[PDB]
């Protein structure tokens, strides 16, 4: 899909040198700063060979130092990989038996890069 | 026997995990150690399984998993299924597990290890990612037993003075998605070395603590990650990546789990001893600490020393709640006013009897009082 969107002091992983192919890449944290945002990255194919990456580049910065953040819930949302304790940029995962499936905890609290997602 | 346990998911949410169960009875036979295993794994209804594996201390990674709840994702992927003292991992595909049996040696079936992770997991087939900007040191990350152990060099000594060191890493392989993180704030060069920074390592509770040490020296340092949650669903040739920042540089190494037998699987022995002059030697079984003065069941299974054959005149009787006290063995067992059994041997002998009794009271730790009788 051309070139991956860079993040702040993070990682871009492996994509070789493709002519707008870039099948899989991964974005990691910057180390002392936890990654707040979806890490996966795959180049979706439009009508032409050239396209855009599936998800925007996640931000890689601090998240309220070591402070905690409100529990993000939604009636159509589980708490996969989520628990009562929190630290820095920990995240959860959502699902339902009947929207998005991710949210983090940033310095502004109650969310990370995006608000607590809803569900059908 | 019933020994309940509680387990909570930590860190990320890999599909595979290890649930250590050193709690069920285990006997130091030192010869024939037949052990029938029946496992029940709940999910969501409950997809009960019928796991069956009868291996003595000769095959520690067998994984016969004839199921009865349907085509479940996976169960007991065995790379260290027996490694350790009584450690019987139950790995799944990358959940309120109710194990039911380890050894028969009589008539008592129960076990338990409750995990609060999702009842049914999600597939985590990680696409092959190489981390092009990661110098692959290709060091051998041998997964001895179940816990990983490496001494790979760290990323770089960039801005060592007043450095908020973070050692967030991750291991990848055959559809496994587990990533380690470093807890307890942000270590910054305390003491010359052995910083002992706690590592979440994702995975599971890891009853045996798991963490790495930043062995700083002068200015080249090292790193000694020890993430315990490593199981068989890794590929035979898989790669882990370490990301150590400072003031972000990555290093790649090759991981290969080993399927071998451990030093021992039997429960730890109290190594009690008694001395006798008369062949009608009787030994008083000490009261187990974890059990109060009253309990509904308690058994003193008297097993001989180095049994080359199958079970013989060895009594597992003398239980409570209307239990048979007439031991069919050649020996006779007794007790006292306080719940301390006095076990008499079948005339002992000139050689040390070295009889083994595992008094496992309900809700109490198994105390295999391996006692070696000594004459005058
Ligand atoms: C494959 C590769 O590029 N390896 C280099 C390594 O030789 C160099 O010492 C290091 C410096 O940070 O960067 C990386
Ligand atoms: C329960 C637990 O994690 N304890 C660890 C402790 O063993 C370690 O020495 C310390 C280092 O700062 O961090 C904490
Ligand atoms: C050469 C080598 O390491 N082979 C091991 C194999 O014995 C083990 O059963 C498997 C478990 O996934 O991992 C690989
Ligand atoms: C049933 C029984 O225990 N009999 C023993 C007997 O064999 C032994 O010679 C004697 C020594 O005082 O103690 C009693
Ligand atoms: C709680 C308690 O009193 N335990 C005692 C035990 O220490 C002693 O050896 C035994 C002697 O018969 O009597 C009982
Ligand atoms: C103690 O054992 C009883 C059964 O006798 C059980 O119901 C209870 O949950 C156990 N509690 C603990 C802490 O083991």
């Amino acid at each position: 899909c051309g070139s991956p969107p860079p993040i702040l002091n993070g990682r871009i992983s492996y994509y070789s040198t493709p002519i707008a192919v870039g099948t899989v890449i991964r974005y990691s944290c910057s180390g002392t700063f936890r990654l707040i945002g979806e890490k996966s990255l795959l180049c979706i194919t439009k009508d032409k060979v050239d396209g855009t990456w599936d998800k925007p580049a996640p931000k890689c910065e601090y998240f309220n130092k070591y402070s905690s953040c409100p529990e993000p819930i939604v009636p159509g949302g589980y708490k996969i990989r989520g628990s009562t304790p929190y630290r820095h940029g920990d995240s959860v995962t959502f699902a339902c038996k009947t929207g998005n499936k991710s949210v983090w905890c940033q310095a502004n609290n109650m969310w990370g890069p995006t608000r607590l997602p809803t569900c059908v | 026997y019933t020994i309940q346990s509680l387990i909570h998911l930590t860190g990320e949410d890999p599909g595979f995990f290890n649930v250590e169960i050193p709690e069920f009875p285990f006997y130091p036979t030192c010869n024939v150690c037949t052990a029938d295993v029946n496992v029940t794994i709940n999910f969501d209804h409950q997809l009960d399984l019928d796991f069956g594996q009868l291996t003595p201390h000769t095959k520690a990674v067998y994984q016969p998993r004839g199921a009865f709840g349907g085509s479940e994702n996976a169960t007991n992927l065995f790379l260290l299924e027996l490694l350790g003292a009584g450690e019987l991992a139950l790995t799944m595909r990358s959940e309120s597990v109710d194990v039911y049996f380890q050894d028969v040696f009589g008539t008592m079936w129960c076990h338990h290890a409750e995990m609060q992770n999702p009842v049914y997991l999600i597939p985590e087939t990680v696409p092959y990612i190489k981390w092009d900007n990661c110098n692959s040191t290709n060091i051998t990350a041998v997964v001895r037993a179940q816990g990983l152990d490496v001494t790979l060099p760290l990323s770089l000594p960039t801005s060592a003075q007043d450095s908020n060191f973070s050692v967030k890493t991750q291991m990848l392989g055959n559809e496994i998605d587990i990533e380690c993180i470093m807890e307890d704030g942000e270590i910054s060069q305390v003491l010359p070395g052995d910083n002992k920074f706690n590592i979440t390592c994702s995975g599971y509770e890891s009853h045996v603590p798991s963490g790495g040490i930043l062995t700083s020296t002068s200015y080249a340092y090292s790193l000694r990650l020890t993430p315990r949650p490593v199981s068989r669903f890794l590929g035979n040739n898989s790669i882990l990546y370490v990301f150590y920042s400072g003031n972000d540089y990555c290093i790649q190494s090759n991981i290969v789990f080993s399927d071998e037998i451990p030093a021992s699987q039997d429960m730890p022995t109290n190594t009690t001893d008694i001395t006798y002059v008369g062949d009608n030697a009787t030994y008083s079984v000490p009261m187990v600490t974890s059990e109060d003065a009253n309990s509904p069941n308690v058994t003193v299974t008297a097993f001989w020393a180095w049994p080359n054959n199958t079970e013989t005149d060895f009594k597992c009787k003398w239980t409570l709640t209307s239990g048979t006290p007439s031991g069919c063995e050649n020996i006779s067992g007794a007790f006292a006013s306080n719940r301390t059994f006095d076990i008499t041997v079948s005339g002992l002998g000139t050689a040390p009897k070295t009889l083994i009794i595992t008094r496992t009271a309900t809700n109490a730790t198994t105390t295999t009082h391996k006692v070696i009788f000594s004459k005058a």
